[PDB]
């Protein structure tokens, strides 16, 4: 190997508030609620929510980088 | 010096020193040298004596070092 | 919730519960 | 689906959870009480997740003469009415006030009129019961208050 | 037992702390023109009934014990006593 | 492409990029994002090789999302392949 | 055990020490190794004498044995009490 990611699931109040406020919007966001571009535009707007670059451009860029 | 005295017999000699409050002719005041703090006599003493203490009690700090 | 705060019925609960009873068979 | 307050709830009763471990409590569990409050309004006809189903699945995953739920179940109650005049400082309740009330709060599950007399009566001897243990004080009206324990 | 050592302390202190310096100054400062020493029994025994519900657990049903906690919270609970709380003890005991 | 590989500390927003919804783990995110990326496969002179992908260990206590990482990675590289460690032969593996 | 709220104190270490002075007067607990009352004057000065390790250690970490075994217990307090759930293990 090359990198060595250790974690501790060791306990701490505001670690554990910020990771539970986190865990909870998620899955608010992840649940279930021209209508193709509609529907597409707002699951980018979710994406931009939690994500500072879109998905499908951040694919098509890897690819890009590695070729 | 209270820290190195045997806190049972302290407490016992309280005790005795209690009956004297018969004689109407007897006052008796109690000098504490404590080093730390109140925390070490709550800690050694019984419950029942820092009752009798506590009645009539004053608190000076008295040490070299006092906000320069 | 606490909706139930203020129900200041008279002792017709006694009838409140006949009402239970009685039409429930 | 999660409403917005039921979060803040749930954060608050995670962190009380995973306060206990100082098996251990991981975000599993988080996920899981999360779950089980979808399954429990799974069983009902209502997409808002309440507080009160979370609070339903804290207790189910945290626990891991009258019988004893039916008496556990009047204390908190009668503890939440006492404490709601003390915020509001509304005049204190006595004995009667508490049980008429108790009995309001459950008008519908009561089976008979029969029964009305003996949840009264045991309601009663729940009021005597925790007055023996000091979670309720009486001070003079015969008043019952919060007892300072 | 409890019930006797309760009755005993309110049979015993109730004369001792009728007749305080404390509480008699803080009437005057309060000019508390009906207060009589029926009112004040009645006074010092609410005090010492809270004391033991609320510390007969700590104390145990000791008459020495509970004596004490009555001496040093007597002045500090008369601290509290004002014109309002004459007549109700529960705000007292708010107050306290 | 080159419109966004001008703004200043793309790094971050690349890191940042990785798997949104588990939060924190910043320095697993890095290493996996390094790892998609990859480097040079130099096979200096020809006569010399050099791996140029990056391999990384996720240990850690559980319910600490050491599984749902890779549920990215899988979803987001080109060509990827998922296996589990009792669920694997060495035939299966390697070739058959 | 109890069902939580929709929107028993924890005695403070300190204030058991009380009870725990009212539990060694009344005879319920007694010293690892205490002699008790003994026969004849003449060891009773010794015994006056000698400070005990029981004298010197600090009052939360001194060894105490039980005069009343769980069994005996659970004989003698009433079903009625709210901690006779816990008479046994
Ligand atoms: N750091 C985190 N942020 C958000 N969610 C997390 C995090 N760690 C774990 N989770 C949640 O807990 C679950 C962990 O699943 P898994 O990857 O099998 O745990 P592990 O592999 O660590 O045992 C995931 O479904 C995820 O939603």
């Amino acid at each position: 190997f090359d990198i060595l990611c250790v974690v501790r699931d060791l306990v701490d109040e505001e670690a554990d508030e910020r990771l539970a406020t986190f865990v909870v919007d998620s899955h608010v966001r992840s649940h279930p609620e021209n209508a193709r571009q509609r529907r597409l535009q707002r699951q980018r707007k979710k994406e931009e929510e939690i994500s500072p670059i879109p998905q499908e451009l951040l694919m098509k860029y890897i690819h890009y980088a590695r070729t | 010096d209270v820290d190195s005295i045997n806190f049972n017999t302290l407490d016992n000699f309280i005790i005795l020193l209690k009956s004297a409050f018969k004689y109407d002719h007897v006052k008796i005041s109690l000098i504490f040298n404590i080093n730390t703090n109140l925390s070490n006599i709550e800690k050694n003493l019984r419950q029942s004596t820092i009752r009798l203490l506590k009645r009539n009690y004053h608190k000076l700090d008295v040490s070299s070092n006092k906000g320069f | 919730m606490y909706k139930e705060k203020m129900p200041d019925s008279q002792a017709n609960l006694m009838d409140r519960l006949r009402e239970r009873e009685r039409r429930s068979a | 689906i999660l409403t917005k307050e039921a979060r803040s709830y749930l954060v608050e009763k995670y962190k009380e959870l995973r306060k206990d471990d100082a098996y251990r409590i991981t975000v599993r569990q988080l996920e899981s009480m999360i779950r089980l409050s979808e399954a429990i309004a799974r069983a009902n006809c209502v997409d808002e997740i309440t507080p009160s189903f979370i609070a339903e699945a804290y207790d189910l995953l945290r626990q891991s003469t009258v019988t004893y739920d039916k008496y556990v179940s009047m204390m908190n109650m009668i503890v939440r009415k006492i404490a709601e005049v003390d915020r509001e400082g509304a005049e204190e309740l006595t004995a009667v006030d508490i049980v008429d009330w108790y009995l309001l709060q459950k008008e519908n599950d009561l089976g008979s009129l029969a029964e009305y007399w003996e949840e009264r009566r045991l309601a009663f001897k729940v009021i005597k019961r925790l007055v023996k243990d000091r979670i309720l004080m009486e001070i003079h009206k015969t008043v019952y208050v919060i007892h300072p324990n | 037992n409890v019930d006797e050592v309760s009755t005993i302390l309110v049979m015993s202190r109730c004369g001792e702390l009728m007749e305080d310096s404390c509480l008699r100054k803080r009437i005057i400062e309060e000019q508390i023109t009906d207060c009589t020493d029926d009112q004040f029994q009645n006074v010092a025994a609410n005090f010492i009934h809270l004391i033991v519900q609320a510390f007969h657990s700590y104390t145990g049903n000791d008459i020495f014990a509970l004596n004490d906690l009555i001496d040093f919270k007597w002045p500090k609970y008369v601290s509290r006593i004002t014109k309002e709380n004459i007549f109700e003890p529960l705000a007292l005991y708010k107050s306290a | 492409f080159r419109k966004i590989s001008r703004d200043r500390g793309i790094i971050d927003k690349i890191i940042s990029s990785m798997a949104p919804s588990i939060y924190g783990h910043r320095d697993i995110k890095t290493a996996v994002a390094c790892s998609l990326f990859g480097g040079v496969p130099k096979n200096v002179n020809g006569k010399h090789s050099i791996r140029g992908d990056i391999n990384v260990l996720l240990l850690g206590d559980p319910g600490t999302a050491k599984s749902q990482i890779l549920k990215y990675v899988e979803k987001t590289a080109h060509r990827a392949v998922f296996a589990t460690g009792q669920g694997a032969s060495a035939v299966g593996l390697t070739a058959s | 055990r109890i069902p939580t709220v929709a929107p028993i104190k924890l005695w403070l270490k300190k204030d058991v020490k009380n009870v725990w002075e009212n539990l060694v007067q009344l005879d319920f607990f007694t010293e690892k190794s205490a002699v008790g009352l003994r026969d004849n004057a003449t060891a009773a000065f010794y015994a006056s004498n000698y400070q005990f390790q029981g004298t010197m250690i600090p009052f939360d970490l001194r060894s105490y044995q039980m005069q009343i075994i769980l069994q005996e217990l659970r004989r003698i307090i009433p079903k009625s009490n709210m901690y006779y759930s816990w008479t046994q293990l």
